[PDB]
């Protein structure tokens, strides 16, 4: 239930950061899916996270590791 | 000083083309030099300051950084456009691709000078610069 | 519209033998009778037949285009053009094999042809054909969609889903405008994307454990449940490699159980493609010799099984196939280029060039076994004239095989020119044959046996009423065969007239003009399945770049349809 | 707010195609823009301008640059076009296939060379494709199978944005379902590229040594590694046994090329050394090179003109009835050396921007007209701009991949009234000129 | 037995005078050579237009011999598919000269550009400039190149020399740069001066000797003898490497061929 932060002054749009993110991949890659709501989606060459009430994200550090110019900050303490 | 170079693509670079050729998101993107740090220091060349980059080609004054993709010391980095063009050697080789990366270059540290605007670049080099 | 005086006629379809009939094209369409207003042809002492059909040559897509950029050796070559100069028609020709559109359009069109059936096309690269067929310039088109590897027919030929797999090859047809169903090499050019190949007839797929055996089998109860014009074209197993004769009749003996249902007349139920490429026999290249003998008389024996040759014309040429693993085998033999393109959930690809010279007993053997497949021929009909092009020749070559048909002295010479005569002689059968084909059973395994065999002689391939006004004369008299053979070779190279749907286009062989072309499809109706199109839709989301709604090729990229409609 | 699904952003190599643009009301400015990256956010947002370029401007006496109705710019071309001598057509990476067909034909009648980005970008590839061959695949293979990947003198991150979301490491295939886990990725240049930051190998190698470097890959996998000395272009003997190893052992590899091969020392050959490397690999496993093309259609030009002429690029269609090709002699930057041309025509490019200097130099001796969208480098020093159509925004079509496989895009704006398209400003330059009776 | 040709009106752009061969020029009138055809741009023009001929050609090309003097160095093409006979070029030249050659001589007496001597297949070339890149190159997208014949370069080389040659010979008497014999199957190339390196990649047999120092040795040679070779001059003591190994090797009689590279 963590918090992540998307720095968009250097955000590319790569959409590195969505196709990474294992609780997007829950819908489209889980045999009878739980939970079909997703934390990032790239509007207008950015990525925002829809996870506004730090609900979904499990701190895995799968989108911090994968976003190639670091831009994703994960906080890892109450928000 | 040989300092061998190359000249690539950045995703500012882009943005800044498709923004559009004469703005000036198009000059801070591509009026860079990316270069080592230990290079800078043994050169002489202040952190974001103009520096002539001299070939056998050309010359240009660009503005001496310092980028996040490590260049190994010896090595130089422009984003491609008007001002890597402008130094650019056109020996192709017999293929039609000019030596567009790994063309021996000078450089040589000199603030208090201008940069160049693309416009005033080209039309310059043809002889067209009407302002 | 126009009127065709004093030829004689050659019409297999209506057991036309040396007529001086006259045809009466009106707008398009042969009709009996038409008034004076009609410009006349003064074919006296012609040989006049149809437009010619093509069955299977690869004029067109992914892989021609990939040949065409690996080798502009093609083009030019010591100097000197190898495509020869000319500029007959309003653009270019260029290219010796694998010639540029505007070649392959004007070529056929000086040859007689005006049907030709691009053989092979994955699905997902439809409208690159679409496009290359708006540039071809006269001949009328039609592209054949490749669905023995599709990965959706591997699980519903696995499943045992008829009704699945019919709506999905309708599916597939409506979306790539195709004509008929190819199974490239059945289930091995899925194991090439691992790097292996299907050796025969029996062993599975990786992973899908499903086998050629049973693949073609479901495509077969498909098609002819479906009721396509075309039968399912089939290439084959263990291609290009001695003893396959075996594998070649295990392939064929899966037929023995359908017949031809459909509105159309069609007597095939599979259609077994260059099978001089399938007759070897023997274990290496060094005792290697020819099984014709007994692929034409299995052939002879089932009426239900129609055939082409693959005759091998002695020069030059890029083969390219849509299996990989033949063509990358032909690599690490002759140590020449070669060019793969892999599809995503569909087929292979490969381009190699290859020299077929007439100084190798290999090369020899492999030109005389095609003429043994069709001189042991007792029906026709069911045994057309391909290359193949251009694995096993560029089509300009056309009136060189028929030369080789028709004058056994031509046989002789090319057999006393080859320089292993001895041991082609010992390793085939060609040396010691009398048969020269006649004028009509040429003009029957040209015109009628495609056309017939495609399900659409009603139009093409025939001079009764009601059909395509596409008509070829030739400049041969039929009374007297030529004595040199060169004489049969210019004569059926350039023809003395050809007419498209009326229209005449080649004068002495010289273009006239270019109306334009249809490209035909099929246009099965039927009520869609909501399974099938629940997997399609699941399976593009997850496995296919493009998306669904830009696979199918827009109703304005192509360019003159004229469907072929079925029902149910 | 009228959703508009399955749009094609028209920027580089990648013609992605899952971009969904919210057009507003009246069907004539863009909203929000979804699932595309910045550069192709960007596109758009520039194609629905309000101030954009609506008719031709030609340069007066004065230096100034006045308008002209298309009409008067097509008579103005065509007879310029017949009166040259050797007229040079250049360009082609961004325009539909149409665009390239029609090019084709208008320099069919004039007589001139035709020519396209090939040449000063992976041209030298094509060059190596003539040699040695080219064992590719779809993007979609390697989506569903690729075990290993290697990005050699490429830089995806900053070139092509969403590949290695799509195509390459982070998509969840059929037969990959663990997704990147399973990937091995390599990535070779002198720099530490954002490319290297996201790989897991990283073979930092001296620039200009690639040669040498598949040199010892090759002698490798050929199986008597051990002759290789202890360094190798500043790589060392074990990183280049454990890549080796790993490309052994893959069960289905892919290779991506760019200007780290096709622009430096040994243009073509260091191209063709690694098409060699990859058809030996092919041996004991399943590879397949793919050059990262960069423009959405610059392998149009080469497939439309394989079909129309046989040469990918490189046209010598003076003679009127056969072509040639050679690109050391027919080339766009070696003919502009040479001062060998009399015309040049800017469609579909930035040939002042991105050519060398003294290139542009030598050409500017003669007229100059560009057929763009929008004020470019080569629209402010050429004779007459004749604006045109963009390619995916004001106008669809076909469109042709990193590999070949044809995309079709879509339509989202309508073009400002008067502005018409490449493909029916070409046809007319075609009549025009055959009015003239030439 | 002899042609002479002198330019007289300069031609703004290049000429392709393909048309000037012994094979052409032989047995002809001279208005007839004077009207050969040559191209020029989108332009066809008549070789009557653009040189002044004074001589007497032969009843063979093998005995004609065509002479050059002017200002040919904007030239293209000369000595195509020239089979037998002689020329002179008083000059320096342009691209293709020699090209696809069966026999005779050409005696460029200045430089080159590119493409000099492509797919020749015997006679001799006599060249003392520095003639440019792809000197003996194969056409592009061949795999059978140079069997034949012989290319003397008094200059400076370039690029691509010998790529995928077959036979034959190609000597430099000045130095080179990189991609010497790369693709080759067959000949001799003699390089007498400084190389920049790359030399004899993807070769699968052939030898490039060579005289003066490789500054890149690629990874793909072995040193295994020392060995005395007399090659355009006498005992020089080469020794020899072994093969491009990261190449596939022919094999012969019961012994793999390699494609070895010498050394001073
Ligand atoms: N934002 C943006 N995107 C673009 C473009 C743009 O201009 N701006 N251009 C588009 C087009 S036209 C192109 S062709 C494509 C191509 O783009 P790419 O083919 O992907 O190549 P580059 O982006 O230039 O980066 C090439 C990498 O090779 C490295 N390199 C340089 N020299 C060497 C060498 O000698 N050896 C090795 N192993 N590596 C070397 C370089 O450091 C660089 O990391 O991008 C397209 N995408
Ligand atoms: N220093 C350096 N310079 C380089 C390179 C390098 O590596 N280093 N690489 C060189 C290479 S790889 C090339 S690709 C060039 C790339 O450089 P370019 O090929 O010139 O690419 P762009 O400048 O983006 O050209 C885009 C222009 O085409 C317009 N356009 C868009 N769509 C259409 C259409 O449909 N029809 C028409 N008629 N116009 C349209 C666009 O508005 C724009 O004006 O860079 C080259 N220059
Ligand atoms: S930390 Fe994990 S769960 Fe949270 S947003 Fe990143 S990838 Fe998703
Ligand atoms: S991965 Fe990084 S750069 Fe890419 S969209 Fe996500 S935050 Fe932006
Ligand atoms: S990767 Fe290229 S094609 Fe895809 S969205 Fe970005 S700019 Fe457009
Ligand atoms: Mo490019
Ligand atoms: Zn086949
Ligand atoms: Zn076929």
């Amino acid at each position: 239930a963590f918090a992540v932060h998307v720095n968009m002054e250097r955000c590319t749009g790569c959409n590195n950061c969505v196709v990474a993110c294992p609780v997007n991949a829950l819908e489209l890659n889980t045999v009878n899916p739980s939970s079909t709501d997703k934390i990032y989606k790239v509007i207008n060459g950015d990525a925002v996270i829809l996870d506004v009430k730090h609900e979904l994200c499990a701190g895995c550090g799968i989108c911090v590791d994968a976003c190639p110019y670091d831009v994703i900050q994960l906080s890892g303490q109450p928000p | 000083k040989t300092l061998n170079m190359i000249t690539q693509r950045a995703v500012e670079e882009g943005i800044a083309m498709e923004i559009g050729k004469t703005s000036r998101q198009y000059f801070d993107a591509c009026s860079i030099i990316e270069m080592n740090e230990q290079d800078m220091k043994e050169l002489g060349i202040m952190k974001n300051t103009n520096v002539r980059v001299k070939s056998e080609s050309g010359e240009v004054v660009v503005k001496a950084v310092v980028g996040r993709q490590t260049c190994y010391p010896g090595l130089c980095h422009i984003r491609q456009g008007v001002w890597a063009n402008q130094v650019v050697p056109p020996r192709t080789q017999s293929t039609g691709a000019p030596q567009y990366s790994g063309f021996p270059v000078t450089v040589e540290p000199v603030p208090n000078e201008r940069l160049k605007t693309a416009l005033e670049l080209v039309q310059g080099a043809v002889g067209m610069w009407k302002g | 519209e126009l009127l065709i005086k004093n030829g004689y006629i050659f019409d297999p379809i209506s057991g036309i033998k040396g007529d001086k009939a006259d045809i009466a094209i009106k707008d398009g369409k042969i009709v009996d009778k038409v008034s004076s207003k009609a410009q006349v042809i003064d074919a006296s002492g012609k040989t006049v037949m149809s437009g010619g059909v093509d069955i299977h040559t690869h004029v067109s897509g992914p892989k021609v285009n990939t040949g065409r950029m690996m080798r502009p050796e093609d083009k030019f070559f010591r100097g000197s053009y190898r495509g020869g100069i000319i500029k007959q028609g309003k653009r270019m020709e260029m290219g010796f094999s694998i010639p540029s559109t505007y070649k392959t359009g004007y070529a056929y069109a000086r040859m007689g042809y005006t049907f030709t059936n691009e053989a092979a096309m994955p699905p997902l690269l439809a409208p690159h054909v679409h496009e290359e067929f708006r540039d071809t310039p006269i001949l009328d088109q039609a592209a054949m969609p490749v669905f023995g590897n599709n990965w959706f027919c591997f699980e519903y030929i696995k499943n045992k889903e008829l009704e699945n797999n019919a709506a999905y090859v309708a599916w597939l047809l409506n979306a790539t405008k195709g004509i008929g169903i190819k199974v490239v090499n059945p289930g091995g050019t899925e194991a090439w994307a691992w790097g292996e190949n299907c050796t025969t007839i029996n062993d599975p797929v990786p992973y899908f454990d499903i086998t050629p055996a049973e693949i073609v089998k479901g495509l077969i109860e498909t098609n002819e449940y479906l009721g396509l014009p075309h039968s399912v074209h089939i290439h084959g197993n263990n291609l290009g490699n001695p003893g396959n004769y075996k594998d070649t009749l295990d392939t064929l003996r899966l037929a023995e159980s359908y017949k031809a249902k459909n509105k159309f007349g069609r007597e095939q139920v599979l259609h077994n493609t260059h099978i001089q490429f399938h007759s070897y026999k023997g274990t290496s290249w060094a005792d290697f010799e020819s099984g014709a003998k007994e692929i034409m008389d299995y052939v002879n024996a089932n009426k239900n099984i129609t055939c082409d040759i693959g005759q091998v014309t002695l020069d030059e040429t890029t083969t390219m196939t849509a299996d990989g693993p033949f063509e990358y085998h032909l690599n690490q033999l002759n140590h020449i280029k070669w060019a793969n393109v892999d599809v995503e959930l569909e087929t292979g690809s490969g381009v190699v060039p290859y020299i077929y010279d007439k100084n190798i007993k290999v090369c020899g053997i492999q030109w005389a076994i095609g003429l043994e497949l069709a001189l042991y021929a007792k029906d026709l009909m069911r045994v057309h004239i391909t290359t193949d092009h251009p694995n096993a020749g560029p089509f300009t070559r056309y009136p060189c095989v028929i030369k080789w048909l028709m004058s056994e002295k031509a046989r002789k010479a090319t057999l006393d020119t080859m320089k292993w005569k001895d041991k082609v002689i010992a390793a085939s059968n060609i040396a010691s044959m009398d048969r020269e084909l006649g004028l009509y059973e040429i003009a029957m395994m040209t015109r009628a046996g495609p056309a017939k065999a495609l399900g659409l002689a009603a139009i093409y391939g025939s001079l009764v009423k009601g059909a395509d006004g596409n008509v070829a004369i030739y400049n041969l008299d039929a009374n007297d065969l030529p004595s040199d053979p060169e004489l049969i070779e210019a004569a059926f190279q350039n023809t003395a007239y050809t007419i498209k749907e009326g229209v005449v286009v080649v004068k002495d062989g010289e273009i006239i003009a270019e109306p334009h072309k249809y490209t035909l499809w099929t246009k099965v109706n039927m009520p869609e399945n909501a399974q099938v199109m629940h997997d399609i839709k699941e399976k593009f989301t997850k496995n296919y770049t493009v998306n669904l709604e830009n696979y199918a090729v827009f109703d304005e990229h192509v360019h003159n349809p004229r469907a072929i409609e079925l029902d149910v | 707010p009228k959703v508009i699904e399955n749009v094609g952003c028209p920027y580089c190599g990648c013609s992605c195609d899952d971009v969904r643009i919210t057009v507003s009301d009246d069907g004539k400015d863009i909203l929000e823009v979804e699932n595309v990256c910045a550069i192709g956010t960007e596109i758009f947002k520039h194609g629905c301008s309000k101030d954009r370029i609506r008719l031709p401007r030609m340069r007066q006496p004065d230096g100034s640059m006045k308008d002209i109705s298309y009409e008067e710019a097509i008579d103005w071309t065509a007879r310029h076009l017949l009166k040259a001598k050797k007229p040079l057509m250049y360009g082609f990476g961004s325009t539909n296939c149409e665009g390239q067909a029609a090019a084709a034909r208008v320099m069919e009648i004039a007589g001139g060379m035709l020519d396209n980005c090939a040449t000063i970008c992976h041209g030298p590839s094509f060059l190596a494709i003539f040699d040695n061959g080219y064992p590719s695949c779809t993007l979609g293979e390697v989506k569903n199978r690729a075990d290993v990947i290697v990005y050699w003198g490429s830089n995806p991150a900053h070139a092509h944005p969403r590949h290695m979301s799509r195509y390459s490491i982070f998509p969840r295939g059929f037969f990959t379902g663990k997704g990147q886990k399973k990937r091995t990725v390599i990535v070779i240049d002198p720099r530490f590229t954002d490319t290297a930051n996201v790989a897991d190998y990283h073979l930092q190698v001296k620039q200009g040594h690639d040669y040498e470097l598949f040199n010892a890959f090759r002698m490798v996998i050929h199986g008597h590694g051990k002759d290789l000395p202890d360094e190798v272009a500043g790589i060392k003997k074990e990183t280049i046994l454990e890549v080796a190893e790993i490309m052994k052992n893959a069960r289905f590899g892919t290779t991506f090329f760019g200007m780290g091969l096709t622009h430096t020392d040994g243009r073509n050959h260091n191209i063709d050394i690694a098409i060699s490397l990859t058809r030996d690999l092919n041996k004991i496993s399943k590879w397949t090179i793919m050059a990262m093309r960069g423009h959405y259609n610059i392998a149009g030009p080469g497939v439309v003109w394989s079909w129309t002429f046989g040469f990918p690029y490189c046209l010598d269609l003076t003679k009127q009835n056969h072509a040639h090709m050679n690109p050391g002699e027919t080339s766009s930057v070696d003919m502009a050396m040479r001062d060998e041309v009399d015309m040049f025509i800017n469609i579909g490019t930035d040939a002042a921007a991105h050519f060398p200097i003294p290139a542009v130099k030598q050409l500017k001796k003669h007229p100059w007209v560009t057929i763009d969208p929008s004020i470019n480098m080569a629209s402010e020093i050429s004779d007459l701009h004749i604006p045109v159509c963009i390619c995916g925004v004001d106008v669809g079509g076909i469109v042709y991949r990193m590999d070949n496989v044809p995309i079709q895009f879509r339509k989202v704006i309508e073009p400002p009234e008067g502005v018409m398209d490449d493909e029916t400003l070409l046809n007319k330059i075609a009549d025009r000129m055959e009015e003239l009776k030439a | 037995e002899t042609i002479t040709m002198t330019l007289v009106q300069e031609p703004e752009l290049f000429l392709e005078c393909y048309s000037v061969t012994p094979d052409l020029f032989a047995g002809k009138s001279l208005a007839e050579i004077a009207d050969l055809p040559a191209h020029e741009g989108k332009i066809q023009w008549k070789l009557g237009d653009f040189f002044k001929f004074e001589g007497k050609a032969g009843e063979t090309a093998a005995d004609t011999k065509i002479v050059v003097n002017g200002n040919v160095r904007r030239m293209k093409r000369f000595g195509q598919q020239m089979t037998a006979g002689e020329i002179i070029i008083n000059s320096d030249a342009d691209m293709y000269i020699g090209g696809w050659m069966k026999g005779g001589k050409i005696t460029v007496k200045g430089n080159a550009d590119s493409f000099l001597g492509i797919a020749m297949e015997g006679g001799e070339i006599l060249i003392e400039g520095d003639a440019q890149n792809h000197v003996g190159s194969a056409y592009r997208g061949d795999w059978r190149g140079m069997s034949g014949g012989l290319i003397r370069v008094k200059g400076k080389a370039g690029n691509d020399i010998g790529t995928a040659m077959t036979g034959g010979t190609i000597i430099i008497e000045g130095d080179a740069f990189i991609h010497v014999l790369t693709h080759a199957e067959g000949g001799t190339v003699i390089i007498k001066g400084d190389v920049e390196g790359r030399v004899g990649g993807q070769m699968v047999k052939g030898d490039a000797y060579i005289l003066g120092n490789l500054l890149y040795p690629l990874p793909g040679f072995k040193k295994v003898a020392t060995v005395e070779k007399e090659v355009d001059g006498a005992t020089y003591t080469f020794d020899q490497f072994i093969g491009d190994l990261g190449e596939r090797k022919e094999k012969k009689k019961g012994e793999i061929i390699y494609g070895n590279i010498f050394l001073k």
